């Protein structure tokens, strides 16, 4: 998944 | 036909060919990444940049160029430096940098 860092 | 018409679209078909253009094809979805569009606030992808190209929305080549980099910069921004995203961002982004170079009336550009 995509997810902010 | 524009001045850039040709030049942009055989740039842009080569990025959507390209292996590393699969995350950029389309804009994020809200309902995977939730909170993406609380943090990046001039979103961009490889679709919405064809679709500028076909509105006649690129009459100067540098606005192109700053839509592929908002899609590279984007992704580093959003993503950490150790996901698949920032690796793609990274790849996509030395190929962009070649083909642009590679014509000598907008190697003045990268």
């Amino acid at each position: 998944a995509k997810r902010h860092r | 036909r524009g001045p850039h018409d040709a030049a942009i679209q055989n740039i842009l078909t080569e990025l959507q060919n390209h292996a590393a253009a699969w995350p950029f094809l389309q804009p994020v979805n809200k309902e995977e990444v939730p909170d993406y569009y609380d943090f990046i606030k001039e979103p961009m992808d490889l679709s919405t940049m064809e679709i500028k190209l076909e509105s006649n929305k690129y009459q100067k080549m540098e606005d192109f160029i700053y839509d592929a980099r908002l899609v590279f910069n984007n992704c580093r921004m959003y993503n950490g430096e150790n996901t698949s995203y920032y690796k793609y961002a990274n790849r996509l982004e030395k190929f962009f940098n070649n083909k642009v170079k590679e014509i000598p009336e907008y190697s003045h550009l990268i």
